[PDB]
């Protein structure tokens, strides 16, 4: 039936039509087992004990206040850390993964949920298992496949890199594989589950957008930053609190647009906070003109906004926005403003010709003069060179006494004002 | 370029930092000026002339 709808605006909202709207129930729904997929990945991950090592060992070399438990945090932690570390004796203790040693490290669990982290934090304690995961994974899949396409059940050579990979990891591989895969399983329930409210809640983007779309980036534009909004939304909403979605969702939408349409959609970049006082600036003439019946004059304007009026001055000439160098200047469309436009980084051919002549004659008059004041006028303003030598580098070079060097540059100076030689000089007067 | 380095000080010109950006007649018109009109903004001085 698609009669070709180029648009992608409908092409958009098509696509977003499909998915229905559900309220009040869903939304508990999702936000529940999306809390659910978390605490599995929380447990599998303390599970597993070299992360705890790395993150103890790592909180010891850092060294982040009021923790949400249901020196404060050097004296909480100390009971962690011994308990941490008469666990690890138990595992030790007879059993590599005996039920009192399993048992120990759930209370560990239990306890160290009740704290607070970072996520960055989080995601490194994750990227540490990642690591290993893949370098075990690396090194042994050409093992694997020559086991699998050669012996079909060497071996001994083989052997020996499996052998020392377990020595480096120092860990059972199955449990590691077990941890990593259960790690897979809950990101992806808990991924799997944001997109449903994400994809539930693209209209209440659209209207939001809608009531900016009045002539700022373009309606797609404002979508998509909206949609930006929602995604961090849905990652801060908790359903704990016992409101509805949409009203915490509306404040990060608005937020995202907002932002988005500051930075973006002028060619010359005003910053956020220059923005908003143009804002008031606009807010504030519109009531002021219904009120007066006229104009405001710059001078009342800053008395109500409580500004200097300097200030107010300078943000009024800053407002405005270039102009399309196409715009047709002529009634009639045939000549742009484009053509009328002149270029200013050239020289004129007579001040070249000028140069030129210049350069000629300040040469003849400077030959008639004396080799060494010649030479030595030549050194110091660095004419005809590349660059001037200073006073101090003639007078080593030449003859090591400065004020010689003055007594010279007097004498000529002297020279070259006595009216004889500056004839021609004078006609460069006027520059 | 040095040779107005070279010019300046053989000549002591102190050439001054302003330009001449004054209005003149264009060229080829020749009349009589008959009247002259001065507006200034809000908060400037105004001068003998205004």
């Amino acid at each position: 039936e698609i009669g070709r709808t180029t648009d992608p605006v409908r092409m958009y909202m098509r696509e977003m039509g499909t998915v229905e709207l559900l309220t009040r129930e869903g939304e508990i729904d999702i936000a529940k087992r999306i809390e659910d997929g978390i605490n599995q990945v929380q447990c599998s991950v303390a599970e597993y004990p070299e992360a705890i090592t790395y993150l103890l060992e790592q909180y010891d070399r850092v060294e982040f206040v009021d923790p949400n438990a249901e020196e404060l945090a050097r004296e909480k932690f100390a009971e962690l850390r011994a308990q941490y570390v008469v666990t690890r004796d138990t595992i030790k203790a007879k059993g590599r993964s005996h039920a009192t040693a399993q048992e120990e490290i759930l209370k560990l669990s239990e306890v160290f949920k009740q704290f607070r982290l970072v996520p960055k934090q989080f995601d490194y304690l994750v990227n540490s298992m990642r690591v290993m995961m893949d370098r075990v994974r690396t090194q042994e899949r050409l093992i694997m496949k020559l086991c699998v396409e050669q012996c079909k059940m060497e071996v001994h050579r083989a052997l020996q890199k499996l052998q020392q990979i377990e020595e480096e990891t120092g860990l059972t591989i199955e449990q590691v594989k077990d941890i990593n895969r259960r790690m897979s399983i809950g990101e992806a329930k808990a991924r799997r589950a944001k997109k449903e409210m994400v994809e539930a809640n693209l209209r209440l983007v659209i209207s939001i957008a809608k009531k900016y779309t009045n002539r700022g980036l373009q309606f797609l534009d404002l979508i998509q930053e909206g949609n930006i909004g929602l995604m961090k939304a849905v990652d801060k909403f908790e359903y704990r609190r016992g409101y509805k979605f949409s009203t915490y969702a509306t404040w990060w939408i608005r937020q995202a647009i907002t932002r988005s349409i500051a930075d973006q959609a002028r060619t010359i970049r005003i910053p956020v906070h220059m923005i908003e006082t143009i804002n008031k600036l606009n807010r504030i003439s519109r009531q002021m003109l219904q009120e007066m019946g006229r104009e405001p004059t710059p001078e009342e304007l800053a008395e109500r906004m409580l500004m200097p009026e300097d200030k107010i001055r300078k943000v009024l000439k800053i407002a405005k926005e270039p102009i399309s160098m196409e715009t047709p200047i002529g009634d009639d469309e045939d000549s742009h403003l484009g053509d009328f436009i002149e270029d200013t980084t050239l020289e004129l051919p007579l001040d070249s010709a000028t140069t030129e002549s210049l350069r000629a004659a300040t040469h003849d008059v400077l030959a008639g003069l004396t080799a060494r004041e010649a030479k030595v006028l030549r050194m110091r303003f660095g004419i005809d060179m590349n660059t001037d030598y200073t006073l101090e580098e003639v007078g080593k070079q030449f003859d090591v006494t400065r004020e010689r060097i003055r007594q010279i540059e007097a004498k000529a100076l002297r020279k070259l004002r006595h009216p004889s030689r500056s004839e021609v000089l004078r006609s460069f007067l006027d520059d | 370029t040095p040779e107005e380095k070279l010019l300046r000080a053989i000549f002591g010109e102190k050439a001054s930092d302003v330009k001449d950006s004054s209005l003149r007649v264009p060229n080829g018109v020749s009349g009589t000026v008959i009247d002259v009109q001065v507006f200034t903004r809000d908060g400037v001085e105004k001068d003998k002339r205004a």
